[PDB]
């Protein structure tokens, strides 16, 4: 906690609002402050790499501006097509590209099929197969929670009476233990 | 019924290992033909240095001819005349020569395989300032120049980190590189976070079979003895009836 | 009969899901394969075009190696105008201003010699250069410095190991990633659901004997002797 | 482990507002500390994308293709006879990107120097470093201003033409083809020219799902943790008032019970 109360307190300059959400831990926190603290921490490490992130980027998008203007002179070069540029480099290269321009053609001169197929596909097909299998598990975990879920209630309906019935099982029993001395002189 | 039941199993239980199984083993060679044509391409590449820079050479060569053609031109008449305070500075233009001479003959020896060791920045001339990009190529380079740090050194202090990362580069081989140098180290956070999660369970699981491995053995042994003993006491409570 | 059904066309539905994997799969592999494949050709194409480069430069270097001995030579020629001079109209001067926009264009040389220069001592500092980059680089260390967080201790005290990191926190890159990697792969499923059927015995054998066999004995042989010394009671 | 069920219920209480109150600070307050640069940046990104890789899905047929009159070269030598007559129709379709090869020695030189910084004049805060640093890198370039009119000499007969062979056919299945192999996926029919312009939607729906998809995934195997763990309470639970009840009631109650009745059954013995 003593870790919280020193990061909290720079947070703590901006968390102005968040009093409202502060207040009402502290008076639960007790069970759950080493919790909070374990997402202090890796939460306080997403800032200084979303801090780093936006420094990557900022400058990785200023230079694909520089090299992606060096490049444009592929047009150009052919500057005889400026007429008929937009019907046909500028349609092709677009309605393809475009979405995946983002993330996935920066490497088309290397990558290009490579990537838009088997790669992509190498994350799709990684994914959805392995989740679907860890899902025949998984959906049988849904049987082994309903079943056990199921076992819990059936269990507790025999329990329902047990649980209730040491109390009168205690009581019917022990009577006999307070005679017993006056049953061991009939032996005789 | 039970057998025809059974077939309708039969048919599922004997493709459902055709389809994972060819086609995991069509992932693990299309892998390798992704980065099998990387290093190669990338041989077009480094060799496209070579075409791009000597033709520039080839260029100069014309260049330098443009240079020397009338310069070699105007000289020989003004010579041609003679030969058939200002000398000062003519003679200190001599001293010019002499050191011309050895930069002339530099003029191809450039071309030493030194410089075709600095090509590596020189021929994407914007890629070899280092008071504009000594931070850029670490940055937006060394996703691209990653596999050339194998041989050339000094790229490798980001090629062997992610080298090392290469489960990282096999799932994003050419441009999914370039995001999870960002995603990445949140990742292994998120692992980090979900084997927590173990942690969180485990936490108090552990002491779960830690507790039931020996509380749950002693019910299990003293009621084994206990019933092996009450046993042979239930039959004589009749006993003590049959003849009564 | 409803439940085998739903089990096994449940697990062929994994396989017609299965199955529209590997049609997903072969149709690309030709195009990822034939790419490429043009590529393999490429490189014997490229294995003319690299002696056909090599046949390239040698036939210029070896001209501007014959001219350049020539433009010596008419300054070494001009010596002579000099030594010319030195043994005794105007547009000589001129000529002599010439030559002086040529050491202008000279020097194009030095400009490049000083970038020369700048390999000859970017490739001297070898495996030290990681620790002069990272001071321009320090961006890549801010990575592991995040990953420093996966060591409390480590945390503030990883900022000045930066310079070492590229050599020697790679084993932290590498440790971390790789076991976080591999704890992944075969330890945070396989642990964990292996640890769980662990508790499911724990169930198990409780069920199988604490109360099933328990219950199953007690209150059979019990109720016998209770009826049978209460009917002499009677 | 009525007590231990109780614990994540008091913890669930703050935990609560954790999720409906404080996820903000961690996904929406954090744009106050950095995450609006990044997102500005990652929105800047997708109109750097408009921008760049427009010339990178052509470029990457220019040296590409252009490698066919390398070849052609050593072999147009004892190919001689045709190599001139053989350039203008053929460079039509496999030697058009020549020019770039013809004219790198100078647009290689001169992209860094004049293109590089001008998609827009707005970059014309930063000629200034480009420039400076130019000027003298690129000296010994600069002499060749002549080499590139000699090269512009004969290829003006191949600067009217290409428009029409090599441009107008490499790329009308450049994007086709590239395109197929996601919608024959499950529209095969329509993939040829059909789903080809909707494919930035059905390819962003992979794209989308590398980023959105994973993220669910997480969440997806994260509460597969929690299905374990809620999935371990019950269990826990179960066997947990299995455990206490052989010894709180059968060992003890249980067999306390009948084998003091036997002395009882048993008494006149």
């Amino acid at each position: 906690d003593a870790a919280r109360i020193s990061e909290v307190k720079a947070w703590l300059t901006s968390q102005f609002e968040a009093v409202g959400k502060e207040v009402p831990n502290f008076e639960y926190t007790h069970r759950s402050i080493t919790h909070l603290y374990n997402l202090a921490t890796a939460s306080q490490a997403k800032s200084q790499a979303a801090t780093i992130v936006a420094n990557d980027f900022r400058l990785k998008a200023s230079e694909y501006r520089a090299q992606a203007a060096r490049i444009r002179e592929i047009l150009e070069s052919a500057g005889m097509s400026q007429e008929s540029l937009p019907s046909n480099v500028v349609s092709s290269a677009q309605v393809l590209a475009n979405v995946a321009n983002l993330l996935n053609i920066r490497d088309t001169e290397l990558s290009s099929f490579l990537v838009a197929m088997g790669d992509i596909s190498l994350r799709k097909t990684g994914v959805e197969e392995k989740r679907a299998k860890a899902q025949k598990e998984s959906n049988a975990l849904l049987d082994y929670t309903r079943k056990a879920i199921q076992r819990l209630t059936y269990l507790k309906k025999i329990l329902a009476q047990l649980e209730d019935d040491v109390v009168p099982c205690e009581s019917q029993m022990e009577n006999w233990k307070t005679n017993l001395e006056v049953m061991a002189v009939k032996e005789e | 019924d039970r057998e025809a039941a059974l077939q309708e199993r039969e048919l599922a239980a004997k493709e459902v290992e055709r389809l994972r199984n060819i086609v995991r083993r069509q992932r693990k060679d299309l892998k390798a033909r992704m980065l099998e044509v990387s290093r190669e391409e990338a041989e077009r590449k480094r060799m496209l240095d070579e075409r791009a820079n000597y033709r520039h050479k080839q260029a100069l060569l014309e260049a330098y001819d443009q240079q020397c053609d009338e310069a070699t031109r105007i000289f020989a008449e003004y010579h041609k005349r003679l030969q058939v305070i200002p000398a000062s500075e003519v003679v200190v233009d001599i001293s010019n020569s002499a050191k011309d001479f050895i930069e002339k003959e530099v003029s191809a020896f450039f071309q030493s395989p030194d410089n075709s060791l600095y090509m590596l920045p020189a021929t994407p001339q914007g890629l070899a300032r280092d008071p504009s990009a000594i931070p850029s190529i670490c940055r937006i380079s060394a996703a691209l120049q990653y596999p050339a740090g194998l041989e050339g050194s000094d790229a490798s202090l980001a090629s062997v980190l992610e080298s090392l990362e290469f489960c990282l580069r096999v799932r994003g081989s050419e441009a999914c590189v370039l995001e999870d140098l960002a995603k990445a180290i949140d990742l292994v956070h998120i692992r980090q976070d979900l084997v927590e999660s173990g942690h969180s369970l485990l936490d108090h699981a552990f002491r779960a079979q830690q507790k039931y491995e020996r509380t749950t053995n002693y019910c299990l042994d003293l009621a084994s003895e206990q019933e092996n003993t009450i046993s042979d006491q239930w039959l004589p409570e009749l006993r003590t009836a049959v003849q009564n | 009969i409803k439940e085998v059904r739903d089990a096994t066309l449940a697990h062929k539905a994994e396989a017609l899901e299965l199955q529209r994997q590997l049609r997903r799969l072969q149709t690309q592999y030709d195009l990822l394969t034939g790419q490429s494949s043009a590529l393999i050709q490429g490189r014997r194409a490229r294995v003319a075009a690299t002696s056909a480069v090599s046949g390239q430069i040698t036939a210029i270097e070896d001209s501007l190696s014959a001219r350049n001995l020539q433009m010596n030579g008419v300054l070494g020629r001009l010596a002579s105008t000099s030594q010319e001079l030195a043994h005794y109209m105007l547009g000589a001067f001129s000529l002599l201003k010439v030559i002086e926009s040529e050491l202008q264009g000279y020097l194009s040389a030095t400009r490049s010699r000083v970038g020369r220069c700048s390999a000859l001592i970017q490739a001297a500092s070898d495996v030290q250069e990681q620790g002069a980059v990272d001071d321009r680089d320090s961006f890549l260390h801010g990575v592991r410095d995040l990953l420093s967080i996966h060591s409390n201790t480590q945390a503030g005290l990883s900022t000045y190991v930066s310079a070492p990191a590229i050599i020697q926190q790679i084993v932290a890159l590498q440790s971390d990633l790789s076991s976080l990697q591999s704890d992944l792969e075969n330890s945070l499923p396989d642990d964990r659901n292996r640890c769980i059927n662990e508790l499911c015995t724990h169930i198990q054998n409780l069920q199988q004997l604490l109360f099933a066999s328990s219950t199953t004995a007690q209150p059979i042989l019990t109720p016998w002797p209770l009826m049978k010394e209460l009917d002499e009671m009677g | 482990q009525g007590a231990a069920q109780n614990l994540p219920a008091d913890v669930n209480q703050l935990i609560d507002q954790l999720e409906r109150h404080c996820l903000a600070p961690d996904g929406s307050l954090v744009t106050k500390s950095v995450y609006s640069d990044l997102q500005l940046a990652r929105e800047e990104m997708s109109r750097e994308r408009l921008r760049y890789l427009e010339a990178m899905a052509i470029y990457c047929e220019a040296v590409a293709m252009v490698e066919e009159y390398q070849q052609a070269i050593s072999v147009a030598n004892h190919g001689g006879i045709r190599d001139v007559q053989g350039l203008y129709p053929q460079l039509g379709l496999k030697n058009s990107p020549q020019v770039y090869e013809t004219l790198e020695h100078r647009l290689v030189v001169a992209e860094a120097a004049q293109k590089l910084r001008l998609p827009l004049i707005s970059d014309g805060g930063e000629i200034h470093e480009e420039e400076i640093e130019k000027w003298l890198g690129i000296t010994p370039a600069y002499l060749s201003y002549v080499q590139l009119q000699n090269t512009i000499s004969m290829d003006m007969a191949d600067y009217q033409m290409f428009l029409a062979r090599e441009i107008e056919g490499r790329l009308k299945e450049k994007c086709d083809k590239l395109a197929d192999a996601i919608v024959d996926d499950t529209d095969s029919s329509t993939g040829n020219r059909n789903s080809s312009a909707r494919l930035p939607e059905r390819v962003k729906f992979i794209i989308e799902e590398i980023e959105r998809d994973e993220a669910a995934l997480r969440e997806d195997l994260y509460s597969a943790d929690r299905k374990f763990a809620e999935y371990y309470n019950v269990l826990e639970q179960i066997l947990g008032v299995l455990i206490k009840l052989v010894k709180d009631l059968k060992l003890e109650h249980q067999h306390k019970y009948n084998e003091m009745q036997k002395t009882w059954l048993c008494k006149r013995c």
